[PDB]
């Protein structure tokens, strides 16, 4: 059993509930965590 | 659309960074002149 | 003749070799099609040649391989994902249409020919091969299904000559309608056969042979292929079949 | 006596079935050998018939007399007693004329004796039996591929006692005779030419022998696995693609990453056989009058 | 990616426990439940050849050296490059080989072929592992093994390969070459076999399964069938592995001396004990 | 005896678990044993068990 | 449901609201923004 | 359940901390000059 | 049985009854067992 | 047939010129004349 | 000579009644002329 | 359902639809920059 | 089932004890402790 | 029939201009009399 | 039952002793401790 057009599955309305909460905020739970995590890595230890 | 949201979105970011970071840890372990406790040796 | 000489005809000509070979290996199947019937995204770094001469073994006419690749045989799958890569799923029962494990294709109606003037495969009742004379003889033996239950009695052999090796165990039902089943998938322990591929309540799903003598090539694909049909699927998910699928040795 | 019907494998015996008749002969095929039904419920159980004449009573007889030529140089040292003969059934030894006589057949029966006779009867034991993997390959109308891996096989035989040690002026450059003798020559061409490792012709002659357990370690497994469908008949699967050619054309594509065909798998099997003793044909055809050393060849081409 | 008749075979499952959690087709290549594991092992071990390069002195694949641990350190480990990095590639490569030989079983339960293929790479884990888990384990430590390279273990197979004298003398080895020379004896024919059916001389009919008992019987006299050469071709190449492990299970742990010191227990017999004869006399 | 679904049962006292399980399914396990779990531990398990009391000097 | 011929798929707008909406995540943040990653590179340290 | 509970984190994370701890053991138990358990006699 | 939304599954609130005892408390006592060990390892004996 | 379109220029033709790059690069960067990367300091 | 009667094999339930029966009852008269010679070799000759 | 004889495609007019975008102009600026980013190298450094 | 008796258990009773007897006697047919059979010589 | 053209000039004869181009290019570079392009150092 | 009678009691009962006895009379012909027939001089 399958639907017709765009897009499935899915799943209107899940363009802003499934593909933005664990997809765009993934670029936040690791990308923004890198902002504070890297502030003590770039100097350890390229400058010995 | 398509792909996986209740499947391959919490398992495409758990063995993917571990397959890009922790395997990358080995090359900065390939140093023994740097290295974060080998400095005592060199 | 020389120290460094013959090797520079080896990394050049014999390196023009895996380019000449991999194509003779990528004939059947190619050219590439997608998942409906359509010119595919590519072919490969070893592009496919247009077929050459293949004079047929029994004057069967003209067929050139790489050959049939298109969508002539019936295909039906209910798609769960639209992008290429993720598997497909049967509509009804996966043992109905023939999608997934049980695999076949539509072939032309002619029994495999060998030499003398007759088909490749025949039973012992027709090709009077080797009979029974002295002593006790085990022809006519009971069988057990994958559900660990009686299914039918195999009472005849399908003999061979050039390769001297029987091929099929003709399972005749009480109805009289015969059901067919291959050879390298069976194991008899003692007095009664025990099958582990198909249950005793799924044998009519394999249709019958219209001729008890003819072994056409259209019909050597499912009879030995439906056994895989219940090798992928059978049987989810809890209880006595789990103690019949996992573990084991042979 | 009757013939059993063991519980499903299965088998029914074959009676009086010779084969084909077009170009061969069948009268010389005198008798179908007595069938050793060695519980032939696995493979087969059939003997005879075969081709007979003088394209045949020459390889046996020259095999024989080559076979006879080295064996009496095993009885030569024994002491004329059969006890020592099996005690040194291998420790006995035999070689051609001295490295200071060589080409000269003028060596008596005393010293450099029984190498000129065995290699004389061998020279009609494999050059009329290559004329039967190449002629009986036409006894019906077939190809000759069977003797195209046998014309690059008696090619490593076309350096070891033919082409090296005859235009090199030495028979001691041709291989000693028997069971133990030629193994103080498989560790003699090795101390001498500087270890044949840096010699990537003998060495890459080995790179076509470690690969025939990479093509046949799976061929007898996989065509024993697609058999539950019907791909054991290798003559109804090529052009008429069978249902054992759709249980195989995906596997190695999915696995290691390239599939073949049912005409295709016999074209890498014999492109890892016609090059076993060919790269080593060239790998004992260059270990002579080029650079005697391969340690002093492995410092001039290999890092340069 | 898929062939023209690969429309139907595309079905999920196969994997052990959890679901289709890992079983996605990437290209022609099958990336199953042992797939992102072999992506894990592959992208981790190619640099284990490039690790012993900044230390040993050779980045080039010519003489990269991750030597086996020292002969005398015990049941623990080693130095760094001389055994430690050696001990790192130990469960990276052997972690991958069976992230693949049971991922083949993720293509054998999926359909329904014979379980005989995930079985012939298993002898590749019965001559290699006759070098890590078997011999080095007992007589002391991991020091009784070889460097990983392409060349280093060559002049290790040569120079440190006369330590049992002359190895042709070894009877487990001899007969783990006697299955390694007949290896290619039943392939130079079998390979020409099914080319000369379809392509005879020119324009001639294709052959049938009864022209195999008028060619090979017209050859050497034996004909165990048409599927009796995929059951004497697997009798050629797998067995050059565990009769070679045999003279690597008996060679160094029981008889670390010469194995040319082996062929003098054939003359010590009361029949011909006090009486020499040929060659020896 | 049946839900028509699979091939086995739920609970109850008789009819079931009286002669299933310990009968038919994995009966080959012990027959395969007796030479594998017995013929490969007479020089390995006994190899590191005597190292216990005697090696206390 | 089965599919037909060229060029499903394809095709629209599961190629325009999907494949057009997933592909350009590798032809911009690695094509034009990599030139911003070039910023801390194009003089460190080719010029001595 | 976003991820699998009785499947991915009852023994599969048990070979996640185990896949890290021991591959580095033969780097820290090793090393040509640390030991402090082997070099006590010589 | 499965539902609809995110995570579902989920399976709200099976996202806060099983991602809590062994996900949080499993990794927080994997952080209460790992950090502590270091405090007998950092200096014994990388300094030599 | 023979050669198609949308699959080569994404992962294959991308490593067909990169392969053709390093078979030119790994030759002209080592000759006792050129360099242009190391020879810029001394 | 084996275990019991027609037919064997045999047998249902089996195994819980065969390989348990070939390691005690057939040893019941072996270990009847065995344990006697074991107590005679608890003192000769272990302690030399 | 699929296609017919050689070639299809083909075909007129389907040849210049999927074989003239990233193959005609996809290998034209690749050649332009192969003269554009080569003329600044024609002079450096074949000359010292 | 799956273990044979008309063939494979008639070897488990008939000669399994004879083997586990005399084959273990081979080594201590000449031993420097137990003896008891080659103590006698004079 | 028996052989091909849309596969022997579009991808075969088009690589027959690269297989034969560079081979002797470095055979006449290995032999030291041409060189011909190295105008830098001198 | 479970073994053939006229192939392990009549004439195959002669290969459980004929092989057992003659091999026991071939070990102690090289040993000069027994012999019992080789010395006939005195
Ligand atoms: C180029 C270097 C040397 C050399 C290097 C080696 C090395 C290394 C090996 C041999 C081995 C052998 N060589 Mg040689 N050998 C050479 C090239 C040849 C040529 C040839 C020129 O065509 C021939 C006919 C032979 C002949 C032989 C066989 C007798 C033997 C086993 C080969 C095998 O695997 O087939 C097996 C299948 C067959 C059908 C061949 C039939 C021969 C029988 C079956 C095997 C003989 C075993 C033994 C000697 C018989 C003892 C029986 C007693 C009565 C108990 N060699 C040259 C001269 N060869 C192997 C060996 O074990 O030597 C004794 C071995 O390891
Ligand atoms: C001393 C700091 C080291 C360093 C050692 C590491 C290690 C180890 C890792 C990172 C990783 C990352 N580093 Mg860093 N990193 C450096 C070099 C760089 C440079 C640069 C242009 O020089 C940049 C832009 C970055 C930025 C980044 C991120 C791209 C990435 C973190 C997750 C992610 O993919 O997003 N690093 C310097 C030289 N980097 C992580 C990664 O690889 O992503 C999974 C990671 O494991
Ligand atoms: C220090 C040790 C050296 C070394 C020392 C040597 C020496 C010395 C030799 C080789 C040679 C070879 N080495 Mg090396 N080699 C080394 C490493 C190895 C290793 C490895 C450890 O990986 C292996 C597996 C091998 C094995 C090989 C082969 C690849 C090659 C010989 C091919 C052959 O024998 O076919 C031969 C098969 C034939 C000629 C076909 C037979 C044709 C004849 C005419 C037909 C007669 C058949 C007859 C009738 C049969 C009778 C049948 C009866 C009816 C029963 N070497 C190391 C580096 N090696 C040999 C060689 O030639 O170098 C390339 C050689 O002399
Ligand atoms: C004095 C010289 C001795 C001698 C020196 C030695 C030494 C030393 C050795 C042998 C060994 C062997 N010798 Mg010897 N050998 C002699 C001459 C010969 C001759 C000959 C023709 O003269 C032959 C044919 C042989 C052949 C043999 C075999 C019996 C045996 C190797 C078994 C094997 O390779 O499988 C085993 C297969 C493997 C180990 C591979 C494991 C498979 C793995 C899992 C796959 C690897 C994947 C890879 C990492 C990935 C690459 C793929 C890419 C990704 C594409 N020897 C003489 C008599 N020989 C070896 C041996 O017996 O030990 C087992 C050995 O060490
Ligand atoms: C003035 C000399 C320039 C230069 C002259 C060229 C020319 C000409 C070409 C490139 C090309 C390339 N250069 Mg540049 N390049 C230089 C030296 C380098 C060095 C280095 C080792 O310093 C590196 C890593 C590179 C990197 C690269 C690749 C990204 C690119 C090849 C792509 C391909 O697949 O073909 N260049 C110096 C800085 N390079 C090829 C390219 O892709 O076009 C830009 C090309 O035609
Ligand atoms: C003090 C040492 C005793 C002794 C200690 C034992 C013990 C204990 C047992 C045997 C048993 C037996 N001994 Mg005792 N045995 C002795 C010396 C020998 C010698 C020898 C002459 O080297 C041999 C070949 C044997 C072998 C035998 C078998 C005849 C018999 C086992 C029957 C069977 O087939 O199972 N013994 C001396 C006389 N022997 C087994 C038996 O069945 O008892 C009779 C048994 O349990
Ligand atoms: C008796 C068994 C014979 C055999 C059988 C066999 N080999 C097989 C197979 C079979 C059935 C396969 O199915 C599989 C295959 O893909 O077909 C070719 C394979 C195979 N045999 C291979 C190689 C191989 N087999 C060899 C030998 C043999 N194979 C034996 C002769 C040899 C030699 C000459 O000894 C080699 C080199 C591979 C091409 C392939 C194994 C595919 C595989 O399992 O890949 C997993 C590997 C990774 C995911 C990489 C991770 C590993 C690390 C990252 C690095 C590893 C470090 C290590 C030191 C590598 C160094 C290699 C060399 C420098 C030694
Ligand atoms: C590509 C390399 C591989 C290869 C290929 C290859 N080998 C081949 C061939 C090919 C193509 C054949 O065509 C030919 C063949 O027919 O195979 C069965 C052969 C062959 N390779 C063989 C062996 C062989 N293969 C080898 C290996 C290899 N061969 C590689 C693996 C080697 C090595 C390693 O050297 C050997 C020695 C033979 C099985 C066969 C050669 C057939 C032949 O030439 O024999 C002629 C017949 C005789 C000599 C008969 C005489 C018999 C005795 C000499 C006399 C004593 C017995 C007699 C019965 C006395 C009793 C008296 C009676 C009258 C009662
Ligand atoms: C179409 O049909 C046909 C084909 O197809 C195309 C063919 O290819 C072929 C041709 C193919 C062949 C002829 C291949 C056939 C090969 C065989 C039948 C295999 C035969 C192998 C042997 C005879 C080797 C046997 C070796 C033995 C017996 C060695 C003895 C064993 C030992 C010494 C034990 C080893 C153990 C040891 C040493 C332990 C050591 C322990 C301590 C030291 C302690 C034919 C004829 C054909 O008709
Ligand atoms: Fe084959």
């Amino acid at each position: 059993a399958d639907k017709s057009d765009l897009g499935y599955t899915g799943l209107t309305d899940e363009q802003a509930q499934e593909l933005h909460s664990v997809y765009m905020s993934g670029l936040w739970l690791f990308s923004a965590v890198a902002i504070v995590a890297h502030l003590a890595v770039y100097i350890w230890r390229p400058w010995f | 659309w398509m792909i996986f949201d209740p499947r391959r979105v919490f398992v495409a970011q758990g063995v993917f960074l571990f397959l890009l970071a922790v395997m990358i840890h080995l090359i900065l372990l390939s140093t023994p002149s740097y290295n974060w406790l080998e400095i005592s040796a060199a | 003749d020389l120290a460094s000489l013959a090797i520079y005809s080896f990394w050049i000509f014999l390196a023009g070799l895996i380019y000449y070979l991999q194509t003779e290996n990528m004939r059947e199947g190619y050219p590439l099609e997608n998942e409906d019937g359509t010119p595919a995204a590519n072919q490969g770094p070893f592009p496919l040649p247009k077929p050459k001469t293949f004079i047929l073994p029994h004057g069967r006419g003209t067929l050139t391989v790489p050959g049939p690749e298109s969508e002539d045989r019936p295909i039906a799958l209910a798609r769960t994902a639209v992008s290429e890569g993720f598997p497909h799923a049967p509509t009804g029962d996966p043992m109905k249409d023939g999608v997934g494990p049980a695999s076949w294709v539509a072939r032309r109606d002619l029994p495999e020919l060998d030499g003398h003037g007759h088909n490749k495969i025949k039973p012992m009742k027709a090709a009077a091969g080797f009979h029974v004379s002295a002593g006790k003889n085990p022809i006519g033996l009971p069988v057990r299904g994958c559900d660990l239950e009686i299914a039918g009695k195999v009472v005849d052999i399908w003999v061979d000559i050039p390769e001297q090796m029987a091929r099929f165990l003709e399972v005749e039902l009480k109805d009289g309608s015969t059901r067919l089943l291959p050879m390298q998938m069976v194991k008899v322990q003692s007095n009664r056969v025990h099958v582990n591929a198909l249950s005793s309540d799924l044998f009519a799903g394999i249709p019958t042979i219209k001729s008890p003598t003819e072994v056409t090539l259209l019909e050597e694909d499912k009879i030995c292929g439906y056994v895989a049909g219940g090798l992928m699927y059978a049987a989810p998910k809890r209880k006595s079949v789990v103690a019949a699928m996992l573990a084991e040795y042979a | 006596a009757e013939y059993q019907n063991i519980f499903s494998q299965v088998q029914v015996r074959g009676p009086a079935d010779l084969g084909m008749t077009e170009d061969v002969n069948l009268a010389n095929r005198s008798g179908v050998g007595p069938f050793s039904t060695l519980l032939g419920w696995f493979g087969n159980a059939q003997l005879g018939p075969i081709y007979l004449g003088s394209l045949g009573v020459l390889s046996l007889f020259s095999g024989l007399m080559w076979f006879f030529t080295i064996g009496i140089w095993f009885w030569y040292q024994a002491g004329w007693n059969p006890a020592v003969f099996l005690r040194d059934l291998f420790f006995f030894s035999l070689e051609p004329p001295a490295p200071e006589y060589g080409l000269s057949f003028a060596a008596p029966l005393k010293e450099g004796g029984l190498w000129l006779i065995a290699s004389f009867f061998m020279f009609v034991a494999v050059w009329s039996w290559w004329g039967r993997t190449y002629l009986r390959a036409q006894a019906l109308g077939m190809g000759k591929h069977t003797a195209w891996a046998f014309l690059s096989a008696i090619w490593l035989w076309m350096v070891l006692g033919f082409i090296r040690p005859i235009l090199m002026g030495s028979w001691s450059e041709a291989v000693p005779y028997g069971i133990f003798s030629h193994l103080d020559w498989t560790n003699n061409f090795s101390l001498v030419h500087g270890n044949l490792f840096y010699n990537p012709f003998h060495g890459l002659s080995i790179a076509f022998l470690y690969g025939s357990a990479l093509l046949f370690a799976m061929h007898g497994a996989t065509i024993l696995a697609v058999s539950r469908f019907g791909g054991e008949r290798e003559l109804e699967q090529i052009a008429d693609r069978g249902t054992a050619a759709e249980r195989a054309a995906l596997f190695w594509r999915w696995t290691m990453g390239f599939n073949a065909t049912m005409e295709g798998i016999h074209r890498w099997a014999i492109w890892m056989a016609v090059l076993v003793t060919l790269t080593g044909g060239i790998g004992i055809l260059l270990s002579g009058t080029v650079v005697d050393n391969w340690y002093v060849w492995g410092q001039n081409h290999g890092m340069a | 990616a898929l062939l023209s008749f690969e429309r139907k075979y595309r079905v999920p499952g196969g994997t052990l426990v959890g679901g289709n959690l890992f079983d996605f087709w990437v290209g022609p290549f099958y990336v199953g439940f042992f797939g992102v594991a072999t992506f894990f092992f592959a992208a981790l071990g190619i640099i284990l050849i490039a690790w012993s390069a900044v230390l040993q002195g050779t980045w080039n694949p010519q003489l990269i050296s991750v030597y086996p641990p020292a002969l005398e350190y015990g049941l623990g480990g080693a130095p760094l490059a001389k055994g430690g990095l050696w001990q790192i590639i130990t469960i990276c490569a052997t972690g991958a080989f069976v992230s693949w030989a049971l991922r083949e079983v993720e293509i054998c339960r999926k359909l329904g072929i014979g379980y005989h293929i995930p079985f012939a790479f298993a002898f590749a884990i019965l001559a290699y592992l006759t070098l890590v888990l078997f011999r080095p384990v007992m007589m002391g430590a991991w020091g009784y093994a070889f460097p990983y390279g392409i060349w280093t273990h060559l002049d290790w197979v040569s120079n440190t390969g006369y330590t049992y004298g002359n190895f042709h003398y070894n009877p487990a080895h001899m007969i783990a070459i006697s299955f390694f020379f007949t290896n290619a004896l039943a392939l130079a024919l079998h390979g020409a076999l099914v080319l000369s059916a379809a392509n005879p001389e020119k324009g001639k009919e294709m052959r049938t399964p009864d022209h195999e008992d008028t060619f090979f019987r017209d050859l050497v006299g034996y004909s165990i069938g048409t599927l009796g050469i995929h059951r004497l071709g697997l009798l050629l190449s797998l067995s050059a592995v565990f009769f070679s492990a045999l003279c690597m299970i008996i060679t160094g742990t029981i008889w670390f001396d010469q194995w040319v010191d082996w062929w003098q227990w054939w003359v010590k017999l009361p029949w011909w004990a006090n009486i020499p004869g040929g060659i020896n006399g | 005896a049946d839900k028509t679904i699979f091939n086995d049962h739920l609970n109850t006292n008789p009819k079931t678990n009286l002669r299933l399980w310990v009968a038919f399914q994995m009966m080959k396990g012990a027959g395969w044993a007796g030479g594998v779990f017995f013929g490969t531990l007479l020089l390995i398990g006994f190899f590191r068990v005597v190292g216990r009391m005697l090696p206390i000097q």
